[PDB]
């Protein structure tokens, strides 16, 4: 399982994960890095709308991974690096430099 | 500023007051909440007298700054408690399970009533994952079981209550904010805000001051007085005042935003919960100076039970720490005091015989015996003979 | 150290206490648990007086080290028993079936109550495959029926209980840890921990001492007496030590973390379970020099019921092994002793008559025909008359 | 582009690149050794806090250079040699030896 910090990130960066993203694109990369199952990919892969595949990808994902690695190491490869960069920035304004998360990486989207 | 409203509505948060806002409190309920972004499973106790306006200010803060929702906390869950039964502390969480649940599978909502607690609790903290930085507002806690369960649920809680004797159950650091009676200067603002005649006749001035004194900062009652001055005529406020010293809150009772027509209806509930022996202490507290700093011994005279009079003080402190029923002061000398609003309720509700009985005993103690010094002058009950003649 | 908390929360383990840790015990409840990794289906009995603090120690012993959960045992299941009905020993396991179950299929949870005890048992040991080497904490066992089923379920159990007369139910590796009354030196630490004037002045040191004696080293009622030292002034501690020798635990009752407002409310339950004839023994314990090593024969005088007498001792041993109400020693001579806390419960918990009645019987056999030797001086229980003087 | 080794280094030596460093100091030296662009230096040069200029320097950099040379050959000149020495040490405990950590603990 993840936690509040790692799940608060998937939620904060949600206005964005809706405008450009697709869970079908990540299913192959995750059945692989060992974080899914052949029913998992079935469940998220056959979904009429994308907000469905997205809400199932973010639900299923928060349970399966020991951390938020194999999803930054994916928006990179998928030419959606403007995404994996935002999330890695957010994970950094928490461990090393505390406090700075709310003024810097949280407010500019109110 | 349009995303908040989505989040406020879904967290069942009541709309904050607009025509009059308290910057000092609302601004003090927001501050303390921001300080707790790093902290987890914390209690904030917005405690006050019945009708003070605690519940109004919580929502006020929640909706004012947009930082609390979005920046500091991701979502809001605001649930009214008011639980008295023993099943109530369990029922609250069933309503807090579906709140937390998805719009999907409210259809699948099972026979939740027939479920073990150890399951409702585990079932909640099992779905609470999908809820990063969650702030739960528990408007109107009476029982400590809700405080108990909550601490077992490692929740982040704003809490509106009257009794601050249950916040202490929690064995974790707790922050408190007391909703005091509306200060004199403030009141004025409250009136002008809703609307009232401006100070014009020196007497009229003085009379308005007396009125603000009577209702010891109880916006609920203040509203009751206001709503019921429709003529908005001073000449009709002076007709209304009188009605009070002859009918208690009862006559003033009118339809208001308050769930309650009459404040006496509210305070009732504050007199039921009271320790059986503490109830009578209050019952005998009726025959007392109103809004006057008076000694413990002078009180030892009417209150039930060797140089062990201290038991009087213990009752007066406990009673004061249950919806602010009393206002004990430490210096110069240990003294308490009643408030008019707190006075018209008990007076018009308690037994007159007890009132008399009490008034008869006081004289016995007397014969035995703002800078009042009832140390050589307690013998005399003639100082408040004005109040004393009324019965 | 973040994975534990996940595992603790899901196993329904309570927040470990922080402001004061009983080192020697928590460190003795962890040790013994580590020693048991191979031996499967074992019982650990953390048994003590009521409010003696057993349950808190299990909270801490599973919350200090990172070894017990992850290294020594994979998962935790902590369930509070408190079962009295005959359906209770079955109901506990229904709550231990869903605990063990997956987050999925709590929806599918069937009509579990309507099933045979041969199915709930088989149904549990059928799903118990998933989690191996799993320990189950059974906070507050009263019925030996629990200990029975568990042994049939080959479980690994920590057990918090007051009566250590149920382990007899298990034919097995039973190991024990007794939560004693808080030692004198320790207590001090407990107080300082919670913030309190320490023993400094003479009369006050001598005044601070009296306190412990009364609580007779008891954390629960040592807490209740502090949540009622609101002023935190020694002058107010003394005001109360008094309140105690006139109101028993009743007056000191102060709402706190303990599910119980009064210790007498707790001990009740320890006096209901008691053998009908053993119950009668408790009543006479009251009339006795509280906190004194006193002979069996001197007890034979007040206790109900033969050329040879040994029935008094049998009652005193059984009674001592069931809530730790009485403390008996072997050497120099077979003697037992009551504890103040165990004494005030009765002083306010027995028929006002049966106190005085019993005193007359003791005086009768009194005439007859720390190194107390009531062998030539029993005729005069005056050494204890200091207490006997009291009605 | 770099790779996992060369990027794992910029990450491992990160507790340090925060305490003493500045991307403005390196922008001129890199617009030069041909690894930046006049929008690149604009983007990293106008940033209110330094953790911004640093996170953009380390993001932008990992894409542009064929290797991790023109950044050791800089902490040297900038009197921040205690940095370029740590990174050259790290590139060596991998360049001169075919053994590391495997999937383990
Ligand atoms: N800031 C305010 N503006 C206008 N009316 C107020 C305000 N504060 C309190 N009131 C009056 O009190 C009523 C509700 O009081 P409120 O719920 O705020 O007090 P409370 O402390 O919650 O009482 P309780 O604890 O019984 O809920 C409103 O209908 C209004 O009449
Ligand atoms: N280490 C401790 N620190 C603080 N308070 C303690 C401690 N141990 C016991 N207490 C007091 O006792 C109360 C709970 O006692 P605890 O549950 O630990 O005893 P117990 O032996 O479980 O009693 P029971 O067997 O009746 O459950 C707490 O609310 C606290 O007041
Ligand atoms: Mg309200
Ligand atoms: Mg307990």
């Amino acid at each position: 399982m993840l936690c509040e910090i790692e799940c608060r990130a998937l939620s904060t960066a949600h206005t964005r994960l809706i405008h450009d993203f697709e869970p079908r694109d990540a299913l192959t990369y995750l059945e692989g890095k060992n974080i899914f199952t052949e029913d998992h990919s079935e469940l998220i892969s056959k979904m009429s709308t994308r907000l469905e595949r997205i809400a199932n990808f973010l639900r299923i994902y928060r349970r399966q991974a020991s951390e938020l690695g194999p999803l930054i190491d994916f928006f990179n490869y998928n030419n959606q690096s403007h995404l994996a960069d935002f999330l890695e920035d957010y994970i950094d304004f928490a461990i090393n430099e505390p406090d700075l998360l709310r003024p810097v990486v949280i407010a500019p989207q109110f | 500023r349009q995303m908040l409203d989505r989040k406020l509505l879904l967290g069942n948060v009541p709309k904050q007051m607009t025509c009059y806002i308290r910057e000092y409190h609302v601004d003090r309920v927001i501050k303390k909440l921001d300080e707790m972004c790093d902290l987890d499973s914390f209690f904030l106790f917005l405690h006050g007298r019945a009708g003070s306006g605690k519940s109004v200010i919580a929502s006020q803060a929640l909706s004012k700054s947009d930082q609390l929702i979005g920046i500091n906390y991701d979502s809001i869950v605001w649930l009214k408690d008011s639980g008295t039964a023993p099943k109530s502390t369990f029922d609250l969480f069933t309503d807090i399970l579906l709140m937390l649940k998805s719009e999907d599978d409210l259809l699948n909502f099972p026979s939740v009533e027939h479920v073990t607690s150890v399951v409702l609790k585990r079932m909640i903290c099992n779905a609470l994952i999908d809820r990063p930085n969650t702030l739960f507002v528990f408007d109107d806690v009476v029982q400590e079981e809700t405080i108990r369960w909550a601490q077992e649920l490692r929740l982040r809680c704003l809490v509106t209550t009257r009794d601050v004797e249950i916040s202490n159950a929690a064995s974790q650091t707790c922050e408190f904010i007391e909703v005091t009676s509306l200060e004199i200067d403030e009141c004025y603002d409250f009136l002008e805000a809703y609307g009232m005649p401006m100070p014009v006749g020196e007497k009229e001035e003085d009379v308005l001051n007396k009125t603000i004194e009577l209702s010891s900062g109880n916006p609920a009652t203040l509203m009751m007085f206001f709503k019921s001055c429709e003529p908005k005529t001073f000449e009709k406020m002076a007709q209304l005042n009188n009605k009070l010293e002859s009918r208690g809150l009862v006559g003033v009772e009118c339809i208001t935003p308050y769930s309650y027509k009459s404040l006496a209806m509210a305070l009732q509930r504050c007199v039921e919960v009271l320790s059986d022996e503490d109830r009578s202490a209050l019952a005998f507290a009726v025959v007392m100076p109103p809004g006057v700093d008076i000694p413990v011994k002078l009180w030892s005279c009417v209150i039930p039970v060797e140089q062990l009079d201290d038991e009087v003080a213990d009752r007066l402190k406990r009673l004061s720490k249950r919806g602010a029923l009393l206002s004990g002061k430490r210096m110069p000398v240990l003294t308490f005091k009643i408030d008019h609003i707190i006075h018209m309720f008990l007076k018009h509700v308690v037994d007159a015989q007890t009132i008399a009985n009490g008034i008869s005993i006081l004289e016995q103690r007397l014969l035995e015996i703002t800078v009042i010094r009832p140390e050589d002058f307690p013998k005399f009950m003639q100082l408040h003979q004005k109040f004393y003649d009324s019965l």
